[PDB]
């Protein structure tokens, strides 16, 4: 995994020049295990990484922020990067160009409402489906 | 572990030959520092006799302690500074300055925040002896990280603290542990059923 | 160090002084009879699949 | 006056044979007797009965022959037998009343001043109980209506005595539920509760129905009552109850979880148990 | 006034001073020397004062659950410094329940209400509920079996 | 405890005929009472079988009795108090789940009660939990 | 009138009611409470009245054909549940 290694902090460090070098590194171990074109949407997705570290460490950052932190070329290319991000999902936040300042959604108190109740239901079924699986499987050989 | 062993044998050091007194006092204290809570901390160091009775003869050691232990955090960051130099140049914490400050500046912050639910990074800047900008590139590197619990606000700056309730931890531990049970549940059930 | 149940807020600048929720018991019996089910479950590893 | 009065499983069985003999020699719509009772505070303990001669002009609807001298006579032997045992009351086992009611508790107010009708129906119903317990109250109606002496409802139950539970258990031992909440038991009382619930609304509804259309005249108590169960119905919407709704639900469902959790595990281990007991018995055999 | 001391309603001290000044300070029927005119007469009107006080934040607390310290400034006649600083003393001395959010004045006379209290609210409402439907039903049926045998 | 007898005549029993024919195997599958061969049960007299005719008219009647109402089959318990008790049940579940632990390792080392009462706390939390949620659920929506 | 869903009456409801400016509504409804006409409490810092109950009184038929309806409703409802509860628990029921 050593050159996935290196990938991985060459797009945490967010420098495109490391992931370059890296991949024409080790292009050849990737021709044999085969990641190419999931390799360049990575650099996609590593820009989406850039703005979902923003996002995870920010409420209301702003968008000239974001764009600044980012290393993006203008505000403008950051609010479609943001709101790309908003509609895929992978920030889950809200964004306002009145002030030209993402918002994050207002988190709520995950424990009155049916998310609880959703995942023990879902662990309550499968403990249920197990049991009556091993008190099926019980078997009494004459 | 190192903080176990250092505060059991402080009163009782006799190993002469790896380390004077002080220089053992200065590794349990740092150690401690870095390993206990904060009660742990004034019952055992704060509060302890004969590391207090070096802390006299060593007037920087004691001034890092004190410095985190009353909630004074631009003479601890001062401190933790020296501190890392004196700690880079010895050989034994050689390879764990730089995450020993790192951790050190995490219970730092973490601490500052724990008796706030709104802080203004211009305030946290002054407590802590920088400048905004300092602040707000720490935090937002520890908070992507997940070492601490609070989520800024740049286009006002404000620094928001969203500790989990006691029942909304206890519902997430639950989760955790559950999961892996019951992942160890199923792998069972499907290596013998069959 | 938890001398009364209060935070503060540098924002508007305020004390918010509220009563603290008692720590759920029923969760703290639960987390440990999951561990306690969990190292049974190592035991039932060491049985099962060791002696099957 | 009295707030409440509780019949007994002697007392239901007597009517009920009293009602079956009656019929089986003859037919007739109602069969009355005496109830013999005793009281702790305004809680009449009705602990037994007997029949009485009695027949009347079903055409007229005036004319009856209840059997006062049958009456005393009787009451004084079971005095002889059981002491503690006055006149409370009397019963008739007709599913409606009729215009001879009040002039047989006219009647039976001779021997008790707090003479108690209490209609006994031998037609099993499913959703309360056979008893429906009325008392004579004549007063000035504060409404300022005209005034007619008319019966009141009294509040019913059905009590038993030890040595009547001893008998009343087994009889029933074959046909007997569990004294305990096993989980099908306790879904099927609530879907009763459900049953018993729609039955009570549809019965207020049709009261309402027939009011509204005019057949019947408003009575006051119902419509206050009425008014006053509407006040009382709850507001589920809210948000300050939604939230504590699903905190609690959330808390039932993690114990519930963690039981699955510790059945399951259990059932694994018995399976473990059972897979080695087959290995050792396989191999014994085969060796 | 012995009348309006024991109901259950805010009395006014202003108006209750404009109505029973002269006939309980000044006298005509003579004026009793409680509530005279010296030293232990001004300071036995001060405590009627907080006795009128105590009484109009007791109906507060009976009949309120959130009202802002504008209003029991005006309705208690006392500026808002000094209601704040009666209504704190009185919670102190533990004789009044009631948080002042100070930031907002928005003083609360709500206790806080556990989710156990607030379902046991519920499930006794419904209690009571079907409790009364089963009356209403069985008043019903007697209604209907007597009037429709007419 | 009831039981019927008749006497049986003083010449039959010294004729050493039998007190009471036998035809059938009905009014056999009685165990005499020790206390009345002590005192002489087929001596001096004998136990008839006492049958109950029971209609289903009387059986309904005396169902009446414990029969519930809708309301408790309806009516939610105590939310305090279920949350003591599910608090206490879950608490001895967990000293019995210990109990479990040591006892399943040292068997299998070396190689019952903690299982059985586990399964008997399991199968009351189970029930009670259940059983208030799906009352508070059918509440809600009944109830408006 | 008011149905228990929304009875949360407010100052500028009671005032476009009987002819009172609000400031005076409080007092009307503290003199309501003590005489026992209503049950609840008054939040004036929102401006709004919570009302639990209601002294019951003597009603018109159009007022109980109102009650009619809201049964109907409440009867459809309760139906709707048991049929639902009755199907789903089918298999489990004694």
């Amino acid at each position: 995994l050593m050159p996935y290694f290196l990938l991985t902090q060459a797009v945490r460090t967010g420098n495109l020049a490391k992931f370059n070098q890296v991949l024409d590194q080790f292009g050849e171990k990737f021709q044999a295990d085969g990641t190419y074109t999931l390799i360049i949407r990575l650099r996609h997705n590593v820009i989406k990484t850039g703005v979902r570290m923003i996002s995870l460490s920010y409420s209301r950052i702003s968008l000239a922020d974001i764009a600044q932190k980012l290393q993006l070329d203008s505000p403008e290319d950051a609010e479609f990067i943001v709101a790309k991000a908003i509609r895929d999902g992978v920030i889950e936040a809200s964004i306002n160009h009145e002030k030209g300042y993402v918002q994050s959604k207002e988190m709520i108190d995950i424990y009155s409402t049916r998310e609880p109740q959703l995942a023990f239901h879902q662990r309550i079924s499968f403990c249920l489906d197990i049991h009556n699986m091993s008190v099926k499987a019980m078997r009494f050989p004459p | 572990q190192a903080a176990e062993l250092f505060l059991d044998t402080v009163s009782t050091f006799t190993s002469y030959e790896l380390m004077d007194y002080k220089t053992f006092v200065t590794y349990t204290v740092y150690v401690s520092m870095i390993a206990l809570e904060r009660p742990d901390l004034r019952e055992k160091v704060i509060k302890g006799a004969e590391i207090l009775e070096v802390l006299h003869s060593l007037p920087a050691v004691r001034q890092y302690l004190f410095s985190l232990y009353e909630c004074r955090y631009s003479v601890f960051f001062q401190s933790l500074a020296v501190v890392e130099q004196e700690m880079k140049k010895d050989w034994l914490f050689a390879p764990h300055y730089r995450y020993y400050v790192r951790e050190m500046r995490i219970h730092a912050y973490s601490q500052l925040l724990e008796s706030y639910r709104s802080l203004t990074l211009g305030y946290m800047a002054e407590a802590f002896g920088v400048g905004v900008e300092f602040i707000d590139q720490e935090l937002s590197r520890f908070i992507a990280a997940g070492r601490l619990h609070c989520k800024i606000d740049k286009v006002n700056e404000i620094v928001e603290t969203n500790r989990p309730d006691s029942k909304n931890w206890q519902y997430q531990e639950t989760i955790k542990k559950g999961d892996l049970l019951l992942n160890r549940v199923q792998k069972l059930s499907r290596v013998i059923n069959m | 160090d938890k001398k009364f149940h209060g935070i503060l807020d540098q924002g508007e600048g305020v004390l918010i002084i509220f009563d603290e929720p008692p720590v759920d018991k029923t969760y703290e019996a639960a987390l440990e009879t999951i561990q306690n089910m969990s190292k049974v479950v190592d035991s039932l590893y060491n049985k099962a699949k060791k002696l099957t | 006056a009295v707030q409440k009065v509780v019949v007994h499983p002697l007392v239901l069985l007597s009517v009920v044979d009293h009602f079956n003999r009656i019929g089986k020699v003859g037919n007739q719509k109602r069969v009355v007797g005496v109830l013999l009772g005793s009281w702790q505070k305004k809680v009449l303990d009705v602990s037994n009965s007997f029949a009485v001669p009695f027949d009347e002009d079903d055409k007229d609807d005036s004319v009856w022959f209840l059997d006062h001298d049958y009456l005393e006579n009787m009451y004084g032997m079971f005095k002889k037998v059981n002491a503690r045992e006055r006149i409370v009351g009397w019963y008739h086992t007709g599913p409606k009343l009729h215009k001879n009611d009040i002039a047989i508790n006219e009647l039976m107010k001779r021997y008790c001043p707090n003479s108690v009708l209490v209609i006994i129906d031998v037609k099993p119903k499913d959703l309360g109980l056979p008893t429906e317990a009325y008392i004579s109250v004549e007063e000035v109606h504060d409404d300022g209506t005209p005034t007619s002496k008319t019966f009141e409802h009294v509040t019913s139950e059905i009590g038993a005595e030890e040595a009547e539970e001893v008998g009343v258990e087994h009889l029933l031992r074959d046909i007997k539920d569990t004294t305990v909440g096993t989980l099908s038991q306790r879904i099927t009382n609530q879907v009763h509760g459900l049953k018993g619930l729609n039955s009570k609304l549809l019965d207020i509804r049709s009261y309402l129905e027939k009011v509204a259309t005019g057949k019947l005249p408003i009575n006051h108590q119902i419509i206050y009552q009425l008014q006053d169960v509407f006040n009382l119905l709850p507001d589920v919407s809210l948000q300050e109850f939604v939230k504590a709704f699903y905190l609690k639900t959330n808390d039932q469902m993690v114990v519930v979880y963690l039981a699955s959790l510790i059945r399951s595990v259990v059932a694994l281990h018995n399976l473990i148990n059972n897979k080695i007991a087959n290995r050792d018995a396989e191999k014994k055999e085969g060796q | 006034l012995l009348k309006l001391f024991t109901t259950m309603e805010l009395m006014r001290w202003s108006t209750l001073v404009e109505d029973y000044g002269m006939e309980l300070r000044k006298g005509s029927s003579p004026a009793t020397d409680v509530f005279g005119s010296t030293e232990e007469g001004e300071k036995r009107w001060k405590d009627l004062k907080n006795r009128v006080v105590e009484h109009n934040i007791r109906i507060m607390a009976k009949y309120y659950t959130r009202i802002t310290m504008k209003r029991m400034a005006q309705l208690l006649d006392l500026s808002v410094d000094e209601s704040e600083a009666f209504l704190s003393n009185l919670v102190v001395n533990k004789t009044i329940f009631a948080k002042v959010d100070r930031l907002a004045g928005i003083i609360n006379f709500q206790r806080p209400k556990d989710p156990n209290n607030l379902l046991n609210d519920w499930s006794q409402k419904l209690n009571s509920l079907m409790s009364l439907v089963n009356k209403t039903t069985h008043l019903i049926a007697k209604e209907e079996m007597i009037h429709n045998l007419q | 405890v009831i039981d019927a007898f008749r006497l049986i005549n003083a010449n039959m029993m010294v004729l050493g005929h039998e007190p009471r024919q036998t035809t059938s195997n009905l009014g056999h599958l009685n165990k005499p009472s020790i206390q009345a061969l002590i005192h002489g049960l087929n001596r001096h007299y004998y136990s008839i079988t006492i049958n109950y005719r029971k209609n289903e008219l009387e059986q309904k009647m005396l169902l009446n009795l414990h029969k519930k109402s809708w309301m408790e089959g309806l009516t939610l318990q105590d939310y305090s108090e279920h949350c003591k008790h599910n608090e206490s049940v879950v608490k001895e579940m967990l000293e019995l789940a210990k109990n479990y632990n040591k006892a399943v390792e040292e068997e299998d080392k070396m190689t019952q009660d903690p299982k059985r009462h586990l399964e008997e706390h399991v199968d009351v939390l189970m029930t009670s939990n259940i059983v208030q949620c799906l009352a508070a659920m059918l509440d809600t929506v009944v109830f408006k | 009138t008011r149905p228990a869903n929304h009875r949360q009456l407010t100052f500028e409801e009671i005032a476009k009611s009987a002819k009172i400016t609000v400031n005076e509504v409080e007092l009307l409804v503290m003199k309501a409470l003590s005489v026992g006409l209503v049950k609840g409490s008054i939040d004036e810092v929102d401006k709004r009245v919570h009302m639990t109950w209601v002294q019951p009184r003597v009603l018109d038929l159009q007022q109980i054909k109102g009650m009619k309806d809201r049964l109907e409703f409440w009867c459809t409802d309760v139906k709707s549940m048991e049929m639902l509860v009755e199907h789903q628990a089918h298999d489990i029921l004694t």
